[PDB]
């Protein structure tokens, strides 16, 4: 019919990529072990004479993370082959996972991958999940996208990837392996998008009341960002958003693409009946800086165009008032060249909620993707950080014993300075 | 499938070793018979780490000893956990251990050197994949210090690409057991620097120190003295054996914490200890573990930090825990003492989580660090060697075996520069 | 622990017997003075019995054994009592009694 | 579907993973009431980390539901109740006896006996021969793998005994074969081999 | 239906194969007294290959006990197993061995020749078929030596078909019980290389080496030195009395191991041999066995193979065991060591699958080649009896039995060619 190929590398993208398909199975109605007690093609394919398996390809460098998948309930869902596990992790490197160990493993994930896609009549693109700061997510992550692009070109890879927090950190090497993966990115993604745990953390805890969360809290909300955005192509609606709609209208320009991620409502049951949740309520909220799942203020910046996705009880009506209203805000700045700035998409399935869920059951709901010259500061934090190291050198023999010429580090440096000569080249109006 | 292959090394390394197994033994659960009669499956799950299993469900574990006299190995023949091992493992030989590291280095190393080789290579080529080697030795002992530096040479020969993580035992500052301790460490020193990936150091003073102010134990055993230290061995291996929210291995732990080759001497410290009376007032949370593990009293190498500056610093913790208040600490503990971290270098903690603790314990957590407290340890062992080295006659005993004394200079020559390496980088 | 009382004023005392390597602060367990039961009622030779479980200030202990003038004085008020109970044996002490014992027992 | 059943398999699995909920549960609890809301308490238990079924949260719920409001459960009761199944807290009380360290740790025999004739006059060990199936060393395979491997000995049994011994020797927790104690009663029954 | 007549000459035949029908009585599950007490059906399928049966369901041995002296007889007979024998198979002089090779073979070879021969021709057309014979003799006495190599020419004389498979002793040089087995030895070379189809040589230096390294046995006597050899003839006939997957009889082996008539000397290897105080750890797989077989320590015959370059190779398993495990080995253990194989045969591993496996051993495995190091065996006897040669020692004892002293100088000639038959193809 018109489906989507998913890949997930790193720990982070297959813990992700658990709570994604968790949240695909019990919204389509889909038991663990792939019967039933529609969209089904879209993310499954019909092939165990009841059975349904996920379009999905799990891959690391190292077994725990996958094997916890191969014991756990959910393990009787996926095809064996869909599930590769490595022998030893990257070790946080971006050089092991690119050139020594990477290499190593590439062309066996390549096989499968194209395996899947063969059965898949109607792709229309891919969904791509890395950590920034691991090895295998941004060494391997780069030898895989390079190779994706070669092998079919013209077919929509897009990217949610996890930016590192501007304060937390869990690894020291964290900036070497960012900048590295951000020139191979860059030229290679159709649209990326960010996300970082530091804001999930204010947000998990602040709107949705709770006092300690773990990783587990955080990759459900993830699941519920990435059903919004696919759920234009499975479900019913009045204004239906493809693959092709979000890029063409989100990117002006090739190398601007990377836009920020926001959902609302997010609230307790506790909260949730109290208050009306109207169209123009929730649509408000999500222009705050709070709600925002990265941790960096619009106000800094300025806006470019918008997309806003609605599922359920939305109607027509609201989503022209309540946007009519937004243009009336002066605290929202929007550039001159771009003075529509809108694409909205509305879709009747409501949200579904989790056994051990964390949200409340809301009617109505909205998330939006949007572009924005305030992402230039989270690239200006990296930039300073990385220069500290590198003004002394601290890491290098590590990186260089592995594979990597030292030419390489000043590239990558180069290719981000570009990078932000590119945001505030545009940012200015005219 | 990350094998690791554990080698002991004299009188320290045996003792050490025998208790080390307990733990471990008990943490998955074998019985002293070779038998696994545990209580989970997880379990199982990766026990081939450091167990091979013999037909008839009997599992023995990859573990060499090595010394030079033979009253070493039978205590632990007749030890409780004696029967785990494997009889040919044993190696030994027939001649006093004579507390010199040249009679060992040369004179009997030799010979023992080649019978031990073929005996690693059974354990080391016996399995599917093999991670690093790892080794517990004294060195102010005459066998660990001269035959355990031998052995760590040619082990990088034949092997350069697994993790060489050491455990050494300094000579103690104040009171120790050996005259002629300065030689043989300082002498060590220079074999440690070029070809151990990573070196733990670790001190009976502060072993001494925590007994008495933690645990309050009247009259503390050598029992409990290497009860502490097995605790610190078997966190580190434990994101391999254990799933977790964020795993990390060795090498995960090496790259991190070692900016230069030559800078990868580390201090070690475990939480919580308590003890036996106040286990019961003593509220146990995230916070409440993190206080001790930078606390100075809690290092067992007798090196205080806040006379140095930190590098790099790595935690690890066990059990079911929130993230974000691991990740909280890590940030206010770096931002509150900001003086005793290095500018050039942001985030200098790292972290980790493993899923299951210890038994009894329902959460733990193990400090592994870098800082230049070491030119302390180094300046104490230098300025004793320099009055004994004047003193031309005691080197009688290390010439008859053959060394040349211009080997004192190459070994007083290489850790003075290692001590201004740490200098320098302190700026 | 050990438990002394005073014929005198009715004050009683207890005292736990110092062990090496407890790892526990020994010695005075309860000062000397008047007791109180959980009654508000001020304890008495009367309350004292050879078995019988023997409550103070949130604990409860058991009585296990009495002293020689303790059983006769306690014979001539026919309060005398002797328990097969034993104290049950600390698996700690066990523990490390037996690594002591590894160290000392028997090559031979 | 049972309150009993479920809290000792809650039990187990503290024993096992070594996990206490009132770090996790009294989080919510602002004004320390021993009572915090339905919805946090579901959100509590994800983040403990076992897998709770929706069909054990109701039956949960309707147990510890509250009488001095709407849909609150008392988390000090549920908490207070599962640590008891370790240790009464009343212990400065005497009587009662801690678990110590060990409370806390036809047809089917004529397919055996049968079995044991192969292996005696063959002179087998099947321990060694089903390893090919059981990766991760959990020492559980499928049955069908486990059927396979039978005749690949060679004993080329009726369909529906070989069924019966998997229905028997069937591992709960994994829905596969155990053979772990299938070698174990084997071998015992062949004798000494 | 492939029987095999049993020959057994001297003091070493009598010994060795009193023990070796032990081992087919356990096997086979035969009672002291001579009657089937067994567990399995197998047993009974082809027990003919060994045994009659005699009227009343008592089963004797195709067995020929041949002596010059009735002392070692009575030996066998109050052995445990000694009533099992038939009475008349016993043979037997009335005069001393007297270690003399002439004696032997001409004063009473000849008289002994005749009444024996009547007596094999009772076991040999008794039997439906008969495959081949098997004979058991030192080459370093007087009796076995000499009356064994009369007895193997009259032997081929009448039946040029069958098997005439030898297994025979080399007196160990250095070593050996008396002074003139040099010049027994050489004597009775000749008449082996013409005659026998299969040679298979034991030295009893190599049977002591391996108990004390391999068995730890302190006291090895003779029981475990026979016992040790009676594994080897019991797993070479085993593919006649047991079915399997790839059988291989004693045809088969002469066919792939001899490619010139005269190469034909073999050396035996067995697996696995384990220490009683080890056997319980050690993980016996397929691969563990072919490390031991082809380790040149657990080789019986005290040549070794590494001096020398391997022609032909066969290997022997027992037990229910993967057939892919089997092949991979050798083509593994055929690339790695490539230095020792001519290049002119490959494929020189030659193997075979047998079912039951001996009691107590899950499986086991047998290993007989064929290799140049054999030139090392002949070297140190050539020299040996050259220098008795040279001063003419004690011939004087051999002439006055009626031995020419040119039979000396053509029996040093044909094994001179030997050891060059061995050099030539080493090209
Ligand atoms: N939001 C979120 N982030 C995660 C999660 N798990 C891991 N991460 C991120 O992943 C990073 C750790 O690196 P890894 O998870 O090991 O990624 P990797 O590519 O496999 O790195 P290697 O193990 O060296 O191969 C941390 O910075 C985390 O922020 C998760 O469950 N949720
Ligand atoms: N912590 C600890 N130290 C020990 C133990 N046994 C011995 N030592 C110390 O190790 C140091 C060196 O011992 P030595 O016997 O010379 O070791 P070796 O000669 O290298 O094998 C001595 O100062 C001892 O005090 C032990 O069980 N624990
Ligand atoms: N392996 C082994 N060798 C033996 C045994 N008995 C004797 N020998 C050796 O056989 C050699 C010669 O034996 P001998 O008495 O001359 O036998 P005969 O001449 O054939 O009767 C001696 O050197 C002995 O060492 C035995 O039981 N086992
Ligand atoms: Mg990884």
């Amino acid at each position: 019919m018109r489906e989507v190929i998913s890949i997930h590398v790193g720990q982070a993208g297959v813990q992700i990529g658990n709570g994604c398909w968790e949240l695909y199975c019990l919204e389509h109605g889909i038991q663990p072990d792939g019967q039933l007690p529609d969209a089904f093609n879209t993310f499954f394919s019909e092939t165990g004479a009841g059975k349904h398996v996920p379009r999905a390809v799990f891959v690391d460098l190292e077994p725990t993370v996958v094997d916890e998948v191969r014991t756990g309930t959910y393990r009787q869902l996926f095809h064996p082959e869909q599930l590769i596990s490595g022998k030893e992790d990257a070790a946080n490197n971006y050089a092991r996972g690119h050139y020594t160990v990477g290499k190593e493993i590439i062309d066996l994930t390549l096989d499968r991958i194209r395996k899947l896609a063969d059965q898949c009549t109607g792709l229309q693109g891919f969904l791509i999940f890395h950590s920034f700061g691991g090895g295998t997510g941004a060494g391997f992550g780069s030898l895989l996208l390079e190779r994706l692009s070669v092998d079919y070109g013209k077919k929509s890879k897009l990217e949610f990837t996890v930016y590192p927090s501007p304060q937390v950190s869990t690894a020291i090497v964290e900036p070497y392996n960012s900048i590295l993966a951000t020139h191979s990115m860059i030229d290679h993604s159709d649209c990326a998008f960010m996300v970082d745990n530091e804001a999930l953390y204010d947000l998990c805890r602040r709107a949705l009341d709770i006092e300690r969360p773990t990783y587990t809290n955080l990759n459900r909300l993830i699941g519920q960002v990435v059903s919004s955005l696919t759920a234009s192509l499975r479900f019913d609606g009045a204004l239906n958003v493809d693959f092709t709609e979000f890029q063409t209208n989100l990117v002006p320009y090739a190398r601007i693409h990377f836009p920020i991620c926001s959902y609302a409502p997010v609230i307790s049951a506790e909260k949730a009946y109290h208050e009306q949740l109207s169209v123009a309520e929730i649509t408000n909220s999500l222009f705050e800086p709070a709600n925002m799942m990265v941790k960096c203020d619009p106000r800094h910046g300025k806006y470019m165009a918008c997309t806003l996705l609605y599922r359920g009880d939305v109607v027509p009506k609201d989503v022209s008032a309540a946007v009519a209203t937004i243009k009336t805000k002066r605290t929202i700045q929007f550039v001159d060249w771009c003075p529509t700035g809108f694409k909205m998409g509305i879709n009747y399935q409501p949200p579904t909620v989790v056994p051990g869920g964390d949200l409340a059951k809301v009617q109505r709901a909205v998330c939006m993707l949007a572009n924005t010259t305030a992402i230039a500061e989270a690239w200006s934090r990296l930039d300073h950080k990385f220069d500290l190291m590198y003004a002394k050198r601290a890491f290098v023999h590590w990186y260089v014993g592995e594979g990597m010429e030292e030419a390489e580090f000043p590239e990558a440096r180069e290719d981000l300075a570009l990078l932000e000569k590119d945001y505030d080249e545009v940012a200015a109006e005219s | 499938v990350r094998e690791i292959v554990h080698i002991q090394a004299g009188q320290c390394g045996n003792q050490i070793g025998a208790k080390f197994w307990e733990v471990i033994s008990d943490e998955h659960g074998i019985d002293p018979t070779g038998s696994y009669h545990g209580d989970s499956d997880l379990q199982l799950e990766r026990i081939n780490v450091y167990y091979n299993e013999a037909t008839g469900g009997k599992y023995v574990p990859r573990a060499i000893l090595v010394d030079l006299e033979p009253g070493t190995m039978d205590s632990v023949r007749a030890g409780q956990f004696g029967q785990l091992f494997r009889p040919d493992n044993f190696v030994f030989g027939q001649s006093g251990a004579g507390n010199n590291w040249a009679k060992g280095y040369y004179t009997e190393g030799q010979e023992l050197c080649e019978s031990i080789l073929d005996v690693i290579r059974k354990e080391a080529e016996s399995c599917d994949c093999l991670q690093g080697f790892q080794l517990v030795h004294s060195l102010g002992g005459g066998t660990g210090a001269g035959l355990g530096t031998l052995l760590l040479n040619k082990l990088r020969e034949e092997y350069p690409d697994r993790i060489l993580s050491t455990y050494s035992i300094v000579p103690s500052p104040k009171v120790s057991d050996t005259v002629v301790e300065p030689y043989n460490c300082t002498l060590s020193v220079h074999q440690l620097v070029e070809s151990a990936d990573e070196v733990f150091c670790i001190d009976n003073e502060a072993l001494y120190d925590i007994c008495f102010r933690t645990l309050k134990l009247t009259t503390p055993t050598y029992g409990d003295l290497n009860h502490l230290v097995s605790m610190v061995m078997s966190g580190t291996t434990c994101a391999l054996r254990f799933p977790g929210q964020l795993n990390s291995d060795l090498r995960k732990l090496a790259v991190n914490l070692v900016p230069f080759p030559r800078l990868h001497f580390f201090i070690v410290g475990f939480a919580p200890l308590t003890s036996r009376g106040s286990q019961q007032y003593r509220a146990l949370t995230v916070p409440e573990l993190t206080s001790q593990l930078f606390d100075n009293k809690n290092m067992m190498a007798a090196c205080d930090p806040r006379r140095g500056v930190y590098l790099t610093a790595s935690a690890h913790f066990r059990g079911r825990m929130s993230s974000k208040e691991v990740d909280e600490q890590m940030l206010n503990i770096q931002a509150r003492n900001t003086s005793y971290f290095v500018e050039w270098i942001p985030s200098n903690v790292k972290s980790a989580i493993c899923d299951i603790p210890p038994r009894g314990l329902k959460m733990a957590a193990t400090f592994i660090g870098n800082t230049t407290a070491f030119r302390e340890l180094f300046t104490r062992v230098d300025s004793q060697f320099q009055k004994m080295y004047a003193r031309r006659a005691f080197i009688h005993w290390y010439v008859n075996e053959g060394l040349e004394t211009v080997e004192f200079d190459e070994a007083r020559s290489n850790m003075t520069d290692l001590i201004q390496e740490y200098e320098m980088y302190e700026t | 622990v050990k438990i002394l009382f005073f014929l005198e004023d009715d004050t009683i005392e207890i005292v736990e017997p110092r062990v090496k390597n407890s790892g526990i602060p020994q010695g005075t367990f309860l000062r000397r003075h008047r007791a109180k039961k959980d009654d508000d009622s001020y304890v008495n030779v009367g309350d004292f019995h050879i078995g019988e479980e023997f409550s103070l200030y949130g604990r409860v202990y058991f009585i296990q054994e009495a002293d020689k003038f303790t059983h006769e004085f306690l014979d001539k008020l026919n309060r005398d009592g002797r328990t097969d109970e034993t104290i049950p044996d600390d698996p700690y002490i066990q523990k490390r009694t037996l690594v002591e014992y590894n160290e000392t027992h028997r090559n031979r | 579907d049972n309150i009993d059943d479920l809290l000792i398999e809650m039990h187990k699995w503290c024993l096992i993973n070594s996990v206490l909920f009132a770090e996790f549960l009294g989080q919510f609890d602002t004004h320390n009431n021993g009572e915090i809301t339905a919805e946090h308490f579901r959100t509590g238990i994800t983040i403990s980390g076992y897998k709770l079924t929706d069909k054990e949260f109701q039956v949960l719920k309707d147990y510890y539901a509250s009488e001095t409001k709407k849909d609150y459960v008392k988390w000090r009761q549920f908490d207070k109740d599962v640590k008891e199944m370790t240790v009464p807290l009343d212990l400065e009380k005497t009587p009662q006896f801690n678990p110590l360290t060990q409370a806390e740790l036809p047809k089917v025999q004529e397919i055996v006996k049968e079995i044991s004739k192969f292996v005696r006059k063959r002179r087998l060990s099947l321990i060694e021969q089903f390893k090919d199936f059981d990766k991760l060393n959990h020492k559980k395979v499928n049955a069908s793998h486990f059927t396979r491997i039978l005749q690949l000995i060679g004993c080329y049994l009726s369909k529906d005994r070989i069924d019966e011994l998997c229905s028997f020797y069937n591992d709960p927790y994994t829905k596969f074969v155990d053979y772990g104690k299938f070698c174990a009663d084997v071998d015992e029954m062949t004798g000494q081999l």
